[PDB]
């Protein structure tokens, strides 16, 4: 037997590169530099192994999400010019009971196109986005932290898919198995060009827009006995949830400097309304008996599964945040968790809506949305979750979120980034002449 | 036809068939990090040229040497490796020996490659 | 008969790619950066099919000018401080009663290196500049739209000639044909490592410093029976036209913060009379008369050929817009551009200086060109023109341009990009061993 | 001497004794303008030498192989194609034969390669 | 004979060529983005010819370390609103005569995060920053040449080494001779993938924290006989010279904008003293007289070396410059260099500090180095000497400096960029087949 | 083992035993300096095997040629050639006439490309 040296042999190990984007009015996540997309092959008698909690597509993901979206606010106008005293008065014009002193009627005084002359405006602001300085005087959440771009009016915020394709020498192999939680062995595997449609879609304590299970409630932890870690629910069929922004708002343009203007909301016209999301109330219902008879399989048949609210925190960690329609959402979801499990009509989640926005946890970057004109209104997809565990026969499941790759780790789990290694030697009866 | 990476879970000898189809492949926010992808796969790829090239085994997809297989390495027979194992069971045995086997093909070229030069001048 | 491979055979396909720089005080277009020059293969019975119209060496030169133009106005003042109100009296100063209304005397209160104190300066600006608020108030022109970075003194506006030279694996393919329509076959194909120097000499209606037909004028058109494309004419022969600047303005230079400076017209010391072009009229009248007798053979010999003056619209399609000197003219061009043709003296065209220029068509990126120190006289050659036809037994040409690409596309119509296909297959008696 | 494709109108049979001429011109946000031509011509080039080496023609400007001319692809005589004709003629008249030549040189080296590695075992 | 082609032969031309990084709290040099490091081969036989002197490891490493400088200046605080004016008092609380007047205690206008709000503040300013216009009213120095960009507290200023490593294809040679004077064959050659730790400490006059001789003080220069040309002396044993700032500073946070943040000297706590350096009498003169002896054998052993302080010119020029604890010195250097020869004390160096650093002899680009807080001692190594000297039987030596490349080419003297040609053709009996 | 250009002080002889050592290393704002530092490594090594291939040396560090040696390149004797130079010392002699060598074994290689076409025609 001589050494036999083969090239192009069907190895591969596990490796970290840099995926490229491809995708099939400009958009934050640029679909114009990334490449036009295009492709599995099946992988018998191929057992991998999985780990989607130490993936790097995961944490490549969180940088090129970051990455594209602060430099779409590079261009577009910074709004340091309206860090300045609001004379705030509160508006009661048809406000409802609910949202009562939440926005706020201030009127200030602009730069304007000309250096010397001074422009007196007013604009709608929200409670949470004005602070008092001791009608009274407020002035902008974020002007002590830092000075912030409005949102580019003609980028638009809406998820685009984005497939992450590996370079040349390199493979993506993606699990079919359908039980597969998240960790292990998995028995099917298959060689993807690269990944399917993943919409970069921000939320907070609900996967909206995701992918669905193929049988069954998936619950995937990456320890499921430790309570500091999150656990990721996705759900088989999707429970739609309606959200909603009952005002008309106006927005006007005030020219606050040579070719640059900002959006500002005029007057609502008609009656101030509480944004709200409604949430099928017997789907919900259903949906989490369903998730509590798969997450009894990890704590007992008999012990005592309780959902209860957000523990407390930020804003964007104790509620619902999203973003559809422009304008950012923050609802209550102590509705949707608030149930004991043992062995037509809706759910209205009450919503507050704000325009100074941080988002990727970074202090010191705002971004100021405008108004959105008109009426919006939004149906999404409620695909999963990220539950916490307080630390007995009951066992008490919390909403989670803030860190953003656990949204993300929840479509790119399936997906694993390899290496070939396609030169091999093997011993043979050969021997060079 | 199987396509890439088809042949990972056959036999070695019926995934040494489909050698032609890794090997092609192995060539061919957006911007510069799309670029140096691109450079890292040159890289890679003729690096593993260059070592075909050095044991005498360039322009070879199978390229058989004049290195004895050292009974050290496996003991396992001809019929055991490329009739019940893949390529990617047999990577992981010999994970180890890999790069004594590559300085013994290294050497082994060298001598032929003076072997040859003494031999063509007489 | 066995298939055997060639390698580098002499096979190319028509192909797009990224030519890069050659070149034989920084310039606008900075050739610094680029490449040094150095080579000409004559092709004998090679018949290569070229076209003008659809050449992507005119498309990616447009986009490298325009991205070197905005490159050199990086570093460079935003004069953001020059949005003020402008205290406007006309300047009456031995004025000539074609100069009456132009220039206007604007003085303004400007920014100082310290924060805290004002400066009350004055400037001549030049009645194109600023726009009156309704001595009276005006403001300039650039302040409702954008900013002006002000053009750096040291930064030169003199097109200096670029070699646009194709990457290894790429040919650039040369028409040598004297009588090239610029579309259809080429019976004389030679190939360049790249084109000779092509100055980016931006001007409207007329074709500066450009390149010479060979034998007759060329008129080249996408298809002359379509009024709606511009024709491309070019002179066999030169008309040089000279351009002056009859004033002596002074440069002021104005201190509007820490680095930043402003450079403002001061004083004309002297008399003050009106820019103009100067084209000698027995030139000019048998240049016409060539142009038409090759323009005849598109319209018949019976046909009647009219030149008139441009339709209408901006300043800058409407006059031959032009660079010389560091001024921007706008000369009038309508003494050029009327005859009528049937089957020592001079023709002086009254231009306009601007000193806002908003030069590649783009809204909401403008510059300011500070005043040039002296008398400023300029000779150019006219090597072709921009015409455009209107839709009886007549047909009347007025002058065109707008688009800047139809400029280089004079320059880069003999030239074209092809990808070398080394690889064939062919057959033969030989076989492998 | 003709120079870089100056054999482009001379007749295969005499554009066929420059072809090292060819051969050598084929490999030599402004910064990346120039840095993205010079990757693109590399893994270009690569991909060339890749396809001769898995057909048994690398280090080769004229290969000669194991597959037969179909004359499908073309049935003209042997004197009217390399005495009559340029390559530029040649390659549009098999432009829609070349994916499948192309397909039938890699399956005949990769018969070789093994016809030859089971012969040298004896 | 034959000829016959060898691929890898020890062949090497010189060549220039860009070096990377290697590297072993952010630094103003950004190892971080530098590659991690690791190796020695001799080359016996090998003599090769160095150059100090036309290196362009030199050129490479000043174009790197001025590129890393103004790099981690762009996310800094650029002190726009400095630039007003200072009503200045002199500090004379606790003052001593050596400090009278050197420090000024200036109120100025500053703004606030709102637009519309001043704030009245003060801070104390040395003289060499504030310039008299004509309490007494001041401005910054740095104010009518450009806007200082205030150093950024978290980054540091301590230089750490870097490894300058050469790509694939080229070598660098180490002259491993203990006896070169940087030019001329060297016959101990040894081959590195790259250079020791090579800290970018950045001095004047005095060549701080550096590499040693092995045996004896070597002086280099491009030629003796030359006055023009610098002389690098470097010792053998390094002399060490104790840094002090005995004030104890208050760094005091004035907050000039949303984000933006200036900190200012509040009060010092306690007796004012001066900054001053130490270096021991007797350990500097044993310097000296090592110096003198092997300088002697340039000028004859009858000559007289008289050492001489600076000529004139720039504070940067004249002083021995330097930067360590976070201010920047600029000590007298008179007692160092004040002696004739002929054929426990300490010597105290009266330093003044700095705020506003023209660093790298730009101008139009300046720093504001913040205060640092509390008292700042530095004990570093004087490793070497920049000498001039000036055109009878006695010669003059005064420090030089100013220009930075002559402080990293006493490191990089013994180190050469060379380009491997591994393709050779030589003659055999040997004829192909 | 003496590691990378450590034969560069030993004779022809002694230095041309170590040809896979210099072989090997010649392959393996400041993120374009390290990625066009890369591509001009790339660059560099691909003109140096394609000069080998087309003189019919690819995928070999000693390569035997036809060109015969001129003698007025270099007067030298095998002897005080591979026994009392360097390599070093020898570029130095020949670095005029290289540009002549290379030119004649691209011109012997080209001649000898078609000599073997024509004799497998037969
Ligand atoms: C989850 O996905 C759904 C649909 O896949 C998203 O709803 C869609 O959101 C887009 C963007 O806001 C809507 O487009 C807009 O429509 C309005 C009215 O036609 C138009 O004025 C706008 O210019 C824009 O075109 C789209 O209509 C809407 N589709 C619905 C509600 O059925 C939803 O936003 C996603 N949720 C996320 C990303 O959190
Ligand atoms: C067409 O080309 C001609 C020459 O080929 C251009 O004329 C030249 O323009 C340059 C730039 O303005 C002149 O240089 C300047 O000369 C003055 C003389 O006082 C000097 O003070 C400046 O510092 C600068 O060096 C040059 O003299 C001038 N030559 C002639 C013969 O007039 C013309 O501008 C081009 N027309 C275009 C680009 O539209
Ligand atoms: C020459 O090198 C010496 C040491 O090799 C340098 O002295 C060191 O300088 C650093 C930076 O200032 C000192 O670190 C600082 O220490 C203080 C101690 O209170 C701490 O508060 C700071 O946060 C920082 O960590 C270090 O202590 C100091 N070491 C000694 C022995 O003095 C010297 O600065 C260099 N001289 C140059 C570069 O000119
Ligand atoms: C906008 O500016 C106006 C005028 O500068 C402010 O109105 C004055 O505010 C000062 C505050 O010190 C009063 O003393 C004056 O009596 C006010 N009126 C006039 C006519 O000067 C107004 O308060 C500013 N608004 C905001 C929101 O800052
Ligand atoms: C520059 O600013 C000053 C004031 O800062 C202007 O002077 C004022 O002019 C108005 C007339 O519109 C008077 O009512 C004020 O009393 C003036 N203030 C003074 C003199 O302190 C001056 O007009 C400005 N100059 C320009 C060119 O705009
Ligand atoms: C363009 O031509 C006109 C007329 O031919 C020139 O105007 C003459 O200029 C000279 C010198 O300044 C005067 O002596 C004449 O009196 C002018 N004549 C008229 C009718 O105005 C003008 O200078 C030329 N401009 C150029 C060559 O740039
Ligand atoms: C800060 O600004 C105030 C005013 O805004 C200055 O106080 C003025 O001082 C001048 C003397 O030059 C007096 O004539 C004015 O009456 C004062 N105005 C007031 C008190 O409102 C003050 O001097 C400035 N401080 C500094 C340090 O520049
Ligand atoms: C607005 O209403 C809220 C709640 O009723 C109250 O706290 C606040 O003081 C009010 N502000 C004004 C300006 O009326
Ligand atoms: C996931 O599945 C694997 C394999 O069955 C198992 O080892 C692991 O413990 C599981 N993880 C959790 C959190 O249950
Ligand atoms: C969310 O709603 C629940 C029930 O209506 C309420 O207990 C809770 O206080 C609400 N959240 C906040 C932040 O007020
Ligand atoms: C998987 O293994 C079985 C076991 O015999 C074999 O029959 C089959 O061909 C294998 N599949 C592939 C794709 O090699
Ligand atoms: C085979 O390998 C063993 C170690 O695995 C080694 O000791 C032995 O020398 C090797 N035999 C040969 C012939 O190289
Ligand atoms: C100043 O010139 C303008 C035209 O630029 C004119 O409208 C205005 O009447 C003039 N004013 C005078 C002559 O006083
Ligand atoms: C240009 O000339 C060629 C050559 O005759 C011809 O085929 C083509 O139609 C002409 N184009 C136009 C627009 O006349
Ligand atoms: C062009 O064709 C003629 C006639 O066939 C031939 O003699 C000549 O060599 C050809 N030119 C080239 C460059 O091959
Ligand atoms: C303040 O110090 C300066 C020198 O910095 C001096 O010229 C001035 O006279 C001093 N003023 C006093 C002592 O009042
Ligand atoms: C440095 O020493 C070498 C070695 O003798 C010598 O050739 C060279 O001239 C010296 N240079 C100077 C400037 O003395
Ligand atoms: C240096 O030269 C000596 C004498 O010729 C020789 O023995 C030794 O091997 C050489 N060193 C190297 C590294 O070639």
């Amino acid at each position: 037997l001589w050494v036999t040296v083969y090239y192009g042999v069907p190895v591969w190990k596990d490796a970290e590169t840099t995926l490229f984007c491809a995708s099939d009015k400009h958009n934050v996540w640029a679909t114009h530099a990334c490449v036009p997309t295009d492709q599995e092959i099946h992988l018998e008698n191929v057992t991998e192994e999985f780990n989607m909690w130490k993936n790097n597509m995961v944490e490549q993901m969180h940088t090129d999400i970051i990455s594209l979206w602060d430099q779409s606010l590079k261009p577009c106008v910074k709004l340091t010019p309206l860090c300045v005293t609001l004379q705030c008065t509160n508006v009661t014009n048809n406000i409802t009971d609910d949202m009562r002193g939440e926005l706020k009627n201030c009127s200030f005084n602009m730069t304007t196109e000309l250096r010397d002359k001074k422009q007196k405006v007013y604009s709608l602001f929200y409670r949470l986005d004005v602070v008092q300085i001791n009608n009274k005087e407020y002035r902008l959440i974020n002007c002590n932290t830092s000075a912030c771009t409005q949102a580019c009016p003609k980028v638009s915020f809406e998820p685009i898919p984005i497939h992450y394709c590996a370079p040349a020498g390199f493979a993506i192999l993606k699990c079919k198995d359908k039980k597969f939680n998240g960790t292990g062995p998995c028995p099917s595997v298959s060689t993807v060009q690269c990944t399917h449609g993943i919409k970069p879609v921000v939320s907070t304590q609900l996967l909206l827009n995701g992918s669905l299970a193929e049988e069954e409630v998936m619950i995937r932890s990456e320890n499921i006995t430790n309570n500091a870690k999150n656990i990721l629910v996705q759900f088989n069929t999707p429970v739609q949830i309606n959200c909603t922004r009952p005002n008309n708002n106006t927005r006007k343009s005030i020219r606050i400097g040579p070719g640059q203007a900002f959006y500002a909301t005029g007057d609502i016209i008609g009656d101030i309304r509480q944004a709200h999301c409604n949430v099928s109330k017997a789907t919900w219902n259903e949906t989490l008996g369903k998730v509590v008879k798969q997450l009894r399989k990890h704590f007992g048949n008999n012990t005592i599964i309780r959902f209860a609210n957000s523990s407390g925190g930020d804003l964007e960690v104790t509620t619902h945040s999203f973003n559809c329609g422009g304008e950012f959402f923050y609802c209550n979801t102590s509705g949707l968790f608030n149930s004991t499990w043992i062995s037509n009509d809706s759910i209205t989640l009450p919503c507050r809506i704000k325009q100074i926005i941080n988002m990727w946890q970074r202090i010191g970057q705002c971004m100021y949305a405008p108004p959105i004109q008109g009426v919006i209104r939004c149906v999404s997809n409620i695909t999963g979750l990220i539950l916490t565990r307080d630390g007995s026969t009951t066992e008490t499941f919390r909403p989670g979120g803030g860190d953003m790759r656990d949204n993300w780790r929840s479509e790119l789990y399936k997906y694993k980034v390899v290496k070939i290694e396609p030169l091999g030697v093997a011993p043979t009866r050969c021997k060079r002449r | 036809f199987l396509g890439f990476l088809g042949a990972a879970g056959s036999t070695m000898g019926a995934a040494s068939m489909t050698l032609t189809v890794q090997a092609r492949n192995l060539l061919s926010v957006w911007g510069i990090k799309q670029l140096q992808a691109r450079v890292l796969a040159v890289e890679r790829y003729l690096r593993d040229q260059q070592l075909l090239g050095i044991w005498g085994c360039s322009g070879k997809l199978i390229c058989c040497t004049n290195v004895p297989w050292n009974s050290s390495w496996s003991n396992r027979n001809l019929s055991e490796i490329w009739d019940n194992m893949t390529w990617l069971q047999w990577d992981k045995e010999i994970s180890n020996y890999t790069q004594i086997i590559y300085g013994l093909l290294e050497e082994s070229q060298n001598q032929q490659e003076k072997n040859e030069q003494d031999l063509l001048a007489l």
